[PDB]
RNA sequence: UCCAUUGCGACAACGAGCGAGACCCCGGCCGCGGGCGCCGCGGGACGGCCCGCGCGAGCGGGAGGACGGCGGGGCGAUAGCAGGUCUGUGAUGCCCUCAGACGCCCUGGGCCGCACGCGCGCUACACUGGCGGGGCCAGCCGGCGCCCGCGAGGACGCGCGGAGCCCCCGCCGUGGCCGGGACCGCGGGCUGGAACGCCCCCGCGCACCAGGAAUGUCUUGUAGGCGCCCGCCCCCACCGCG
């Protein structure tokens, strides 16, 4: 139902004011109409989604693909990092990918060392590099001639 | 004196609708009028085939009709109805772009 | 259910209302065989009937057996809505009943004899082989 | 709380309590309904009505402040109407069974009465956590 | 007789109608280094292992 | 073509259904009922009663499908 | 390293590799997802599909007719189903018996109408490994069609008879066929 | 050489122009400003860098980057057709009709009528499935509460708000069967002055077991599958635009 861009889930004043502050670092990540926000705040360590634990998200099958960021690198920094992920917009596998690319790049910020940044940039890029850089491709219009984006009404010669 | 009143431009041509604006907050410099919300664009459609006869391949024409708008509601009753007119007359005349004031 | 071996009454080919059920099916679908029962009557019946519908129809007994007859012939002295009757109500009687496989040739037979003798549209169409219902048959349905 | 908990076990367990502690009370009318224009068959567990009860419940905990009306809970339910030659088209659920459930509910002040609809009473909202916390082990 | 494998050297582009097929200019990795010619179809390139039936062919 | 009861009128139901089984290893409600010859449902409620009795245990249970083990061997 | 891409978290993929040298590097068998997904636009280049894992290329296969077309996870657990049931039979680890399937299917020689006298030509790798792909989807796709066991005992069933070299399988029929009748045209 | 009379280099030719390009709308990255509602102004990508070639324009490979080599649309040259439109118009020449009217209006009927031939489509022939319960996320954009009724619908009162596929648990078990829903019989409602129109309920349950000669369309968010809004509209979408 929302749309992604709307102020208020970009702002994240849903969340009460005096726990608003306590967030600093913002991350993004979005994927096809789909736009995931994440708020970080150092802490004992804890992930949530839409206001549910990162281990009960249904797709079920796809955990480990909302989760690669974290396997990949130890638990070490992870550890110390909570995080409260708000995301909207269209299909489940495109809100799984775009709740992982914040993930990651949120982490990647939290560092606040730029060497050891771009350590882990060239860890996480060596795996697929779709997990930092957004993929582009987008669905495209319909033409009058056809029914469909590139297909056309069946002809008769005859 | 204080009305909460309302301002209101409407119109479909991109270029004038913004350069008014700026007029209108020079004028609202010092009555403290700020800054407009942009509504989204109320983009009319309509479709229609180009033949008369509905002979040969069929095409469509695409018109479409965009409305703009902006409010400055910001004076409210900061200002009187004394200047309100003053707000009116300073403003450039354009030949299309609607506007309307209310409280 | 929770059956294994079968029961030692299993009777392996039931009938009734002319019509005989094969007694390996589930018990709601198999009755559907019979015309003018449906599903919907079928599970409905059963249950106030004091009756699993999920047994197979090889399982059951008499006493059931006849239990189920009587709600089949008077159902509306049993609680089932007036508007669940396949026949909501009828023409000489102006009550609601429910007829079954016995006596529904006489329903679209005699009904199609009141056509015929008031001279109505709708009998006509039903003499030469035609549609009914307002329906196209330039290119329809062609034979 | 509910949240931390997936919605298959919270609704089975819930829906065993409430009908062992007599809350809702299956009226006669349940016995031959299909849930739905939609739908083609009757419901096949015998005990559908807490289910949808507990399931409603949980729905309002999760609004809020916010309120829901009957009509949309009912188009939580829709399903697909198909069989009929033609393109498949979405319908609305049942509304029947949901205002005897929500007034069931309301009877018993789990469910206060706002502007528009209802939203859950805090004395509710007490009951979904506790039940919660204690399945949640 | 054993179709012995052979590596890919240089490729003469495709030679024929409606394309498809490919000309190759292989050898035998085997150690024996034989430089024939062969005849190939679909995606083809440079470093490319083929396993040749006929130890002994010919086309041009 | 093929017609199969569904369930054993009786001995059927543990001389050799509760036994073909157990001379192996791993199964599948289709398995057994192309192997047995009945249908399937008796073979779902007969694995039940198995893994009820502890010799059958499971590996990867779903609704489409269910994998079995004898563990008992 | 670091991590153990496990597939499905129960088959380690560090010790695998195809004996033939023909396609070893046309065949992806050490990078893996975790499990078969992944949106990446592989074939984006001309050759990129050659690096693609293979497992995914396989679940990408099983959805080819019109009733299934779109339709991924289903593949995803389709092909564990599978996996266990080679497992269990076999008792080694499925995705080499995977690679040997691959590796016996794929023709080494097809005829064509050069330049009908059509002649009897040798044939790319990567057409090798992708015909062997479409032959297995398609044969375990055949037999489960108006027949009660399910898709994933046919391709479990195929892939072992494939490894085994068995002509009773159908892609191993079919390329026997093949190879055949192009030896007939040379 | 270029997808391109797009370019390099010559020549009784020299010098210009139109079309192509540039151009306008949309989307992907970044910045500023403002902000009820994310909407106004700008940067950025140019065959630019490296390596091969080629005088040459330009071709092949590798990088770095949101994007790499015409990303999707709009515009559309000269000349021409006895192509369609007098039934779109206070656009019209000449004919035909003009007080028993081809003028305008009213009551009915018809345009849907059916032994048959085919053109664009829709539903299916099932286990990669059907039924029941449950969980859940879109965009062009968008209106809701209470109470009766199985449902469709109905009486009130106010401004408030989004789905199919899919995933999970069970039943069915290869039987034209719980696949299929054409056709037909009672009944309950809506629009309208007026049902022949449209919805819901019970019942009956046609062909259809993947379709010959022949033939159509398609290269990335594409085919295919799944659903959702607008158009004409008193009611109705298997249609068309999205």
């Amino acid at each position: 139902m929302a749309k992604g861009n709307r102020r208020d889930l970009l702002e994240r004043n849903d969340i009460e004011v005096r726990e608003r502050d306590k967030y600093t670092v913002h991350t993004l990540g979005k994927k096809k109409n789909s736009v995931a926000v994440a708020f970080v705040k150092a802490g004992k360590g804890d992930i949530l989604v839409n206001n549910v634990p990162l281990a009960l998200v249904r797709p079920e099958i796809l955990r480990t693909k909302v989760s690669e960021p974290i396997m990949i690198l130890g638990e070490s920094l992870f550890k110390g990092l909570d995080m409260n992920i708000k995301v909207a917009g269209g299909g489940h596998v495109s809100q799984i990918y775009a709740v992982r690319q914040a993930i990651s790049r949120g982490v990647l910020a939290s560092v606040k060392d730029e060497a050891a940044r771009s350590e882990l940039r060239a860890k996480l890029v060596s795996y697929d590099r779709q997990l930092v850089v957004s993929d582009p491709r987008r669905c495209e219009a319909k033409k009058f001639g056809g029914r469909g984006a590139r297909a056309r009404r069946q002809k008769s010669y005859r | 004196m204080h009305q909460k009143y309302t301002i209101i431009v409407v119109g479909k041509d991109l270029k004038l609708v913004e350069r008014y604006v700026k007029s209108i907050v020079k004028e609202g410099r010092a009555f403290g009028i700020s800054g407009p919300c942009r509504a989204p664009v109320r983009r009319l459609t309509i479709t229609t085939r180009k033949s008369p006869c509905g002979e040969g391949t069929n095409t469509w024409h695409r018109f479409e009709l965009r409305m703009y708008k902006r409010t400055f509601w910001v004076t409210c009753g900061g200002n009187d109805i004394s200047t309100i007119l003053s707000k009116t007359v300073v403003i450039p005349g354009i030949q299309v772009t609607v506007e309307v004031e209310e409280p | 259910m929770t059956t294994i071996v079968q029961p030692n009454d299993y009777r392996d080919l039931l009938r009734m209302f002319n019509t005989n059920i094969q007694g390996k099916v589930v018990l709601e679908c198999a009755l559907v065989g019979i015309k003018g029962i449906g599903r919907r009557f079928a599970n409905v019946a059963l249950k106030k009937a004091n009756i699993d519908v999920h047994k197979r129809a090889g399982e059951l007994t008499a006493a059931e057996e006849d239990a189920l007859m009587k709600v089949l012939e008077d159902p509306l002295s049993h609680g089932i809505p007036a508007w669940m009757l396949n026949r909501n109500n009828d023409f000489e009687s102006g009550k609601d009943m429910h007829i079954l496989v016995n006596t529904i040739a006489s329903t679209h037979r005699a009904d199609l004899e009141r056509l015929r003798k008031t001279r109505c549209e709708r009998g006509v169409r039903h003499h030469h082989n035609l549609k009914v219902r307002g329906q196209h048959t330039k290119s329809t349905g062609r034979r | 709380s509910v949240t931390r908990v997936p919605a298959d076990v919270f609704i089975n367990s819930f829906a065993a309590h409430l009908k062992n502690r007599g809350i809702i009370k299956c009226p006669a009318f349940t016995d031959y309904v299909k849930t739905g224009v939609s739908r083609q068959y009757a419901p096949r567990d015998a005990d559908w009505f807490y289910i949808k009860a507990a399931s409603v419940i949980r729905h309002f905990y999760i609004s809020g402040s916010h309120s829901i009306g009957v009509a949309g809970l009912a188009r939580k339910y829709s399903s697909l109407q198909k069989g009929k030659t033609t393109p498949h088209h979405t319908k609305r659920a049942s509304c029947k069974v949901i205002r005897s459930i929500v007034s069931q509910f309301l009877g018993q002040k789990l469910l206060i009465a706002g502007e528009r609809g209802r939203h859950i009473s805090p004395n509710g909202r007490k009951m979904v956590e506790d039940f919660a916390e204690g399945l949640q082990k | 007789p054993e179709p012995i494998n052979a590596r890919v050297i240089e490729v003469l582009g495709r030679t024929s109608s409606r394309g498809g097929i490919t000309q190759v200019k292989v050898e035998f990795m085997t150690g024996e280094k034989r430089q024939i010619i062969r005849n190939v179809i679909g995606p083809v390139r440079k470093d490319d292992i083929l396993v040749l039936m006929e130890s002994e062919r010919e086309a041009r | 073509k093929v017609d199969y009861p569904t369930l054993f009128a009786d001995e059927a139901a543990m001389n050799e259904a509760l036994k073909f089984i157990k001379n192996s290893k791993c199964i599948t409600h289709t398995q057994i009922c192309e192997r047995l010859r009945v249908s399937v449902a008796l073979a779902k409620r007969v694995m039940r009663q198995l893994v009820k009795s502890g010799d059958f245990a499971i590996v990867s249970k779903s609704s489409r499908m269910t994998i079995f083990k004898n563990m008992t061997k | 390293m670091s991590l153990e891409v496990a597939l499905f978290n129960k088959w380690p993929l560090t010790d695998v590799k195809c004996q033939d040298e023909s396609l070893e590097a046309y065949i992806s068998i050490d990078n893996h997802s975790f499990v078969p997904h992944s949106a990446g636009r592989w074939s984006a280049k001309r050759f990129r599909k050659a690096k693609c894992p293979v497992v995914e290329r396989l679940t990408n296969s099983l959805m080819m007719h019109g009733r299934n077309s779109g339709k991924k996870l289903m593949a995803m657990k389709t092909v564990g189903e599978a996996f266990e049931l080679i497992n269990l039979y076999t008792g080694k680890n499925p995705v080499q018996v995977l690679v040997d399937a691959v590796a016996n299917s794929g023709p080494r020689e097809d005829s064509c109408r050069i330049g009908v006298r059509r002649q009897s030509v040798d044939v790319s790798p990567l057409r090798r490994v992708n015909i062997g792909i479409y032959n297995i989807a398609t044969g375990a796709r055949k037999a489960a069609f108006r027949k009660v066991r399910p898709f994933a005992e046919c391709l479990a069933e195929e892939i072992m008879n494939a490894a085994a070299g068995a002509d009773k399988s159908y892609a191993i029929s079919q390329r026997n066929s093949v190879e055949r009748i192009a030896v007939s045209n040379r």
